[PDB]
DNA sequence: AAGCAGTAGAGCATGC
DNA sequence: TGCTCTACTGCTTCGATATCG
DNA sequence: AAGCAGTAGAGCA
DNA sequence: GCATGCTCTACTGCTTCGATATCG
């Protein structure tokens, strides 16, 4: 779906020993888990800020829920991530936060079993929205909670399958008894370790899927086919500056007017025209005339013949290229013609040419359609989906003119030395991770303002090079290549 | 943009010109002189009802144009001197003052360009990336005019002189008139 | 563009 | 004749705004 | 809305 | 027989939300 949100309940185990330091002096699992939950909220409040998030502890001394079980206690409820809720959550840090947790609800009681999952089910049920993904993150260390009873074991393994019957998926993020994975136990019934993904990697992202235009392609004049013109890159930028009142801090709701024809009173758009001035004469038109004088067509894709994929250089472009797809919603049977045309253009490496008009009144623009074929593997590497790419083209007053007149060749010695330089500096480019520094600094600035952890974290400029490493990786041939042919020589 | 346009019309029904001696420079009358183009230039373009043809000579209006350029150019520094010729090359010529006038354009740095009729060599309407000859359109006057403009242009530039001729049919869907004008970047 | 709520032009049914 | 300051000024570019599917 | 080189009219050799 | 009473898709339009064009 499109308006379908997704939820997450964080289930925290505090029974007997995770509240303890587990006879260690390095890292306590309770504050580790609270760090991870706070990190997830911090990432998702700027990444995907409409989803549903909640926190539940089980095994505590107190008890409060909707049906009054024993030793089950919740802290927040299913809603958007909120600054008030993370400033309530972050009180449980350190041993001082542990003792504050002890006086708030107290650790240590007879922890029950699957009725905690029943309470998670009652949190998932009563919400009047639409839900796409239902997962339960379980923060625990004990890998055998049935040391004394088989009845609670059977009810756990039955209620978990019952929650699996209506599509709920839990996945425990496993803790560590010595520091690494060593409790090799048999949860091969309940579930369907690595927590750096819950820590780090989702500081900047957004979530969507939309279509941006639904158009028709006309082959001759009378044989047309429906396509949707999706976007793939869109140059994301920072959210707008909402206006606010200084004292009371509420929205302002400004309003605009136009008046004052040396009479006071008021004016109206029917009492005014548009104009231009050329030396002496001014030309006076209307708003509808300005709107009408840019018209050439109706919105669509007119075919204009096929072309081999050699003449269009990839040096020629003007816009982020879109991606067209066929659909059997407007006209039934367009997948057949698109698959056949795709197969023929794919085997004979020929690109199509079209005239393109986006909406109800825009002057036309020449676009070129180039096909592309899909890829996947066992890891499902869907990096290429099949379909046609719409390379834009310039017309005549986009290609500018350079001075163009300088020509001196070079001696065949430096090319091998530069080949050695670039081969010493040779590595894979990337798949990702070249994040925006100014947007990232603004993200962290907005992070450390509604929490009053004052200290504004300096943004890591990942785009910067490291010349102190690259000098030694290159080697002492800088001055050699300098004094080879281009000395400074005063 | 701050420019200046001057138009010469040769072959009209009146000989008023800054220099005209006898039958030499006959029926040469400039329309509007070296002026920043206002709407009066377009009014004079729309006041062009008559062909009115008593044609005498055409390879001398370039000499008149360069001489009025020399006469008016006093402090008004122009970085270039672009002169266009619009004809169909069907009247007769005068092959006496060609070599000396080409030497004077070589010593005064003039960039000249030529516009041609429909016939370079079904419904040939205006321009459709199509052919040029209707069936066959060339006679001996077009033969001699085309070969003298080809030789004059290759002696003026080189290979691009053969490229410095342009037809009316395809110059509407290109901007080949908009060459060698704009200061670059 | 996607979703969703609403009302109207019409269709069957009954009357002094 | 030779050097220097500066007084804007086109040529850019983020950033705020009006429209459309 | 705001900074960066171009180009001449005085201030100074 | 013209006048009033239930009823069924379904056309227009309100709301949000993301992109694009325009001006300062």
């Amino acid at each position: 779906k499109y308006s379908g949100r997704d939820s997450l309940i964080f289930l925290v185990d505090a029974s007997k020993a995770m509240f303890e330091s587990q006879s260690e002096d390095e890292l306590t699992p309770f504050d580790m888990s609270i760090q991870c939950i706070q990190s997830v909220y911090i990432s998702k409040i700027i990444s995907s800020d409409r989803d549903l998030l909640a926190v539940v502890f089980y095994g505590t001394e107190k008890d409060k829920n909707s049906v009054n079980f024993k030793n089950i206690y919740v802290l927040q409820e299913l809603d958007n991530p909120g600054a008030k809720r993370i400033l309530e959550l972050d009180q449980f840090k350190g041993q001082q936060g542990q003792k504050r947790f002890q006086d708030m609800m107290g650790h240590g009681s007879d922890y029950s079993l699957s009725e905690v999952l029943w309470v998670c089910a009652n949190l998932f049920s009563d919400v009047q929205f639409k839900m796409s993904h239902k997962r339960i993150m379980l923060f625990t260390n004990e890998d055998n909670p049935h040391g004394n009873d088989s009845a609670k074991a059977s009810r756990a393994r039955t209620k978990a399958g019952d929650l699996r019957d209506t599509g709920i998926f839990l996945d425990l993020m496993h803790l560590k008894k010595p520091g690494g994975f060593d409790i090799s136990l048999f949860y091969r019934d309940i579930i369907s370790s690595k927590l750096e993904d819950l820590l780090r990697k989702v500081r900047a992202k957004e979530t969507r899927k939309r279509a941006l235009s639904r158009l028709k392609l006309k082959l001759n004049k009378d044989i047309v086919i429906s396509v949707g013109i999706y976007n793939l890159v869109q140059k994301a930028l920072k959210p707008p500056p909402i206006k606010l009142y200084r004292e009371t801090n509420e929205p302002v709701k400004t309003k605009t007017r136009t008046f004052n024809t040396s009479t006071g009173g008021l004016l109206l758009p029917s009492d005014t025209k548009r104009s231009q001035i050329y030396g002496s004469r001014q030309i006076i038109l209307e708003k509808e005339e300005t709107e009408e004088l840019k018209r050439f067509d109706d919105p669509g894709l007119m075919l204009m013949g096929f072309k081999p994929l050699v003449l269009l250089k990839k040096h020629h472009y003007l816009r982020p290229s879109l991606f067209v797809y066929p659909e059997e919603s407007l006209v039934i049977g367009s997948s057949t013609l698109f698959s056949a045309l795709l197969i023929k253009c794919l085997e004979k490496e020929v690109a199509a040419l079209c005239r393109y008009t986006p909406r109800r009144n825009i002057p036309p623009y020449f676009v070129a359609l180039v096909p592309q074929e899909e890829e996947l593997d066992d890891q499902k590497i869907q990096v290429t989906p099949p379909g046609f790419q719409l390379v834009f083209l310039p017309f005549a007053d986009d290609k500018r003119k350079m001075p163009f007149t300088e020509k001196i060749m070079a001696t065949p010695e430096q090319v091998g030395k530069m080949k050695a330089i670039v081969e010493k500096l040779r590595f894979t480019y990337r798949s990702d991770s070249f994040e925006n520094p100014v947007l990232q600094q603004h993200f962290r600035n907005l992070e450390a303002l509604a929490l009053d952890l004052m200290e504004p974290e300096q943004a890591v400029d990942l785009t910067l090079p490291k010349v102190e490493a690259m000098n030694k990786r290159l080697g002492s041939l800088v001055d050699e290549f300098k004094e080879l042919v281009y000395p400074p020589d005063y | 943009n701050k420019d200046e346009i001057a138009l010469v019309l040769f072959g009209t029904d009146g000989t008023d010109n800054p220099l005209s001696g006898g039958d030499q420079y006959q029926n040469i009358t400039v329309h509007r002189h070296l002026m920043l183009p206002d709407f009066d230039l377009l009014e004079d373009i729309e006041s062009k009802i008559q062909p009115g043809s008593q044609q005498a000579d055409f390879l001398d209006a370039l000499i008149v144009s360069m001489d009025v350029i020399q006469h008016e150019t006093i402090g008004k520094k122009f970085e270039k001197r672009h002169i266009e010729i619009f004809t169909d090359l069907s009247s007769r010529f005068s092959k006496s003052q060609l070599d000396i006038i080409i030497h004077s354009l070589k010593k005064c740095d003039i960039s000249l360009q030529f516009f041609l009729p429909f016939s370079l060599g079904g419904p040939f309407r205006l321009g459709g990336h199509g052919p040029s000859f209707p069936l066959k359109g060339i006679t001996e006057q077009q033969k001699e005019g085309l070969e003298i403009v080809k030789m004059v242009m290759i002696s003026l530039e080189g290979e691009d002189g053969l490229d410095e001729i342009y037809s009316f049919s395809e110059s509407l869907r290109k901007l080949c008139v908009f060459k060698k004008i704009e200061r670059h970047s």
